[PDB]
């Protein structure tokens, strides 16, 4: 939603 | 005698063959009826801007400029190249020769002629040009930017400015894929409204004008259906959408599968191949289809040296002509060593494409990423033939990092990240370059403390002096010379940042103003930190407690401000001194 990854 | 100015990218072969000369106030232009229309336009704009009229009838007392492609039959060009040729160079290459009052540009193709003009534009200062023999060409055949970050998409004016910037730095690729554009992803089936289509047309036109391949990306992986009539219909939605952009002039397409729940590797690859056959190949003037798989970093792609299920199936199925992108060893990561590209290129039996997540900052928005390409192996072109960086939502300051990406992908083996970083700031900032270096130097390292880490360390030379100071103190050596040196650096950080706040144009200033404020705060806190060291040394309690409170005040401001900068250097020094 706001960035990739965890 | 005239010097070769800062050039970007670094041309492969350059020799100075003379003292230089001044270009007359009016020039003979030769070969422009046959030469690449975009190259000539670039040349015309430059000439107009620098007050150089073009003669209507040949005049032997004025400089002569000859321009053209290998494949134009213009002998007056071959004469002025003087045995130098672009014939044997790779696509996009060129030859440039300035000697004895003549400048000759010969492109391997038109892209090459345009790039020849860009180098010409960089060589001329106040009408003076060095006399040089250049042959030049790119290491990586596709070079540019993927606008694929999360958060506020670039504006129309941002993108037009970026496109002019790419052309000037010989970047030939721009991928339109903003995550938060509703029609790119969330609502990929829906047509762009008429006015948005007009903005598209503008970007396409500007791209062609600057030799940039506009790649139209689409991200249907959230809710696309693969089977039966639904799969038909969904597939035809991709066709309809790509068609409407084709019909405006787009000749590159990307279909992306990153960050989605559905991991049907075979179905993803089947969609690609089908689009490759019914669209890319059918059209016949469309470039190779680009993609990113749902597993797109080595960590997610590979397990104990062998590909995971999704990756293995996807590699097995995906057509060989399709470009496949990957981010390197992690999503945001320090390095792409040669051995990582070797592993992945091996799984895909092809040359790879990189989606490099720097300077993107969507995962840690408080910091600017203002350093050079760093950690990317200089032999990477052996397994990679397509290179793109993911920029920040801040278009203006992304230019610093992109500048260095132009150099690294054009002339890879010669790339020196510190020299390229310095050159970027010098070329972009002018009178303010020295001060911008001081500020940017503290803002090169991205580290969200968990999974995301990349970029050159923050101000390493300063960190070394700080480290050195703690050593001189805990082994009670005389530290006083280092302490004066360090007061100068902290004063300088503050001086420079105040100068930027006062003198930067709006377009840069509105992107970094909060981070400038932050580095001034930290500099002030570093200064009080030294006052603390000095007063403890002087056994002065009054001075120590006063300096200590001021140091804590500065750190408290930085800890609770949105802006983040110099975490491990200017910031940490204050934390270190409070122990
Ligand atoms: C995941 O990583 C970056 C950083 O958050 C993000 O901008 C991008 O859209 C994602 N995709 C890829 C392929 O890196």
């Amino acid at each position: 939603v706001a960035h990739s990854g965890a | 005698q005239v010097l070769v100015p800062n050039l970007n990218p670094t041309p492969e072969n350059l020799e100075v063959v003379g003292d230089g000369f001044k270009i007359t106030s009016s020039i003979n232009l030769v070969g422009e009826e046959e030469a690449d229309e975009n190259a000539v336009n670039a040349l015309r704009e430059f000439l107009t801007a620098n007050n150089i009229e073009i003669n209507s009838e040949n005049d032997p007392n004025s400089t002569t400029l000859i321009i053209g492609e290998v494949d134009d039959d213009i002998p007056e060009l071959d004469e002025a190249l003087n045995g130098t040729t672009a014939e044997n160079l790779k696509e996009e290459g060129y030859a440039l020769v300035s000697n004895d009052g003549k400048i000759a540009i010969e492109g391997k193709d038109g892209d090459g002629t345009f790039y020849g003009v860009q180098t010409f534009k960089q060589l001329v200062k106040e009408s003076n040009i060095p006399e040089v023999n250049i042959t030049d060409y790119p290491t990586v055949s596709a070079r540019g930017i993927v606008e694929g970050f999360y958060g506020t998409p670039w504006t129309h004016q941002d993108r037009l400015d970026q496109i002019k910037f790419y052309g000037e730095n010989k970047l030939n690729t721009y991928i339109y894929a903003p995550k938060d554009d509703p029609y790119h992803r969330e609502k990929w089936r829906e047509p762009y409204p008429e006015s948005e289509m007009q903005r598209m047309q503008e970007l396409i036109n500007a791209s062609a004008e600057n030799k940039v391949d506009f790649v139209f990306g689409i991200s249907p992986g959230i809710d696309i259906r693969f089977d039966g009539d639904a799969g038909e219909e969904d597939f035809n939605h991709l066709i309809t959408k790509a068609e409407s952009l084709y019909d405006m002039g787009v000749r590159s397409f990307a279909i992306y599968w990153d960050n989605i729940q559905d991991k049907s590797a075979a179905k993803h690859a089947q969609v690609l191949n089908r689009f490759n056959e019914e669209f890319v190949k059918a059209k016949g003037d469309v470039k190779p289809l680009i993609t990113v798989p749902t597993e797109y970093d080595t960590g997610a792609m590979v397990s104990n040296g062998q590909p995971r299920a999704y990756t293995r199936i996807f590699a097995e199925t995906v057509d060989p002509s399709i470009e496949v992108m990957w981010t390197g060893p992690g999503v945001v990561t320090n390095e792409i060593p040669l051995s990582d590209a070797q592993l992945i290129s091996g799984i895909y039996d092809r040359n790879m494409a990189v989606w490099w997540n720097y300077p993107v900052t969507d995962y840690f928005k408080g910091k600017l990423a203002l350093g050079p390409m760093h950690g990317l192996d200089k032999g990477l072109n052996q397994y990679v033939d397509f290179f793109t960086v993911n920029p920040m939502e801040h278009a203006e300051l992304s230019k610093i990092s992109i500048h260095t990406a132009a150099d690294y992908s054009w002339n890879m083996d010669n790339y020196d990240y510190d020299k390229a970083w310095n050159r970027a700031i010098d070329m972009l900032y002018g009178d303010l370059a020295e001060d911008m270096k001081v500020f940017a130097n503290h803002s090169t390292r991205m580290d969200n403390k968990t999974w995301a880490k990349s970029g050159r360390e923050d101000a390493p030379e300063l960190r070394a002096k700080m480290d050195e100071l703690w050593n001189k103190l805990s082994s009670k050596e005389d530290a006083s010379a280092l302490i004066e040196e360090l007061y100068g650096e902290f004063a300088r950080m503050e001086e420079a940042c105040n100068n930027l706040k006062a003198n930067l144009p709006e377009v840069a200033l509105e992107e970094c103003s909060r981070q400038l404020d932050e580095l001034i705060t930290l500099a002030q806190g570093d200064k009080a930190s030294l006052d603390m060291i000095v007063a403890q040394l002087n056994e002065d309690t009054e001075a120590y407690e006063s300096a200590k409170e001021i140091a804590q005040n500065k750190l408290n401001t930085a800890l609770s401000s949105f802006a983040v900068i110099s975490e491990k250097v200017a910031q940490s020094f204050i934390q270190e001194a409070l122990s």
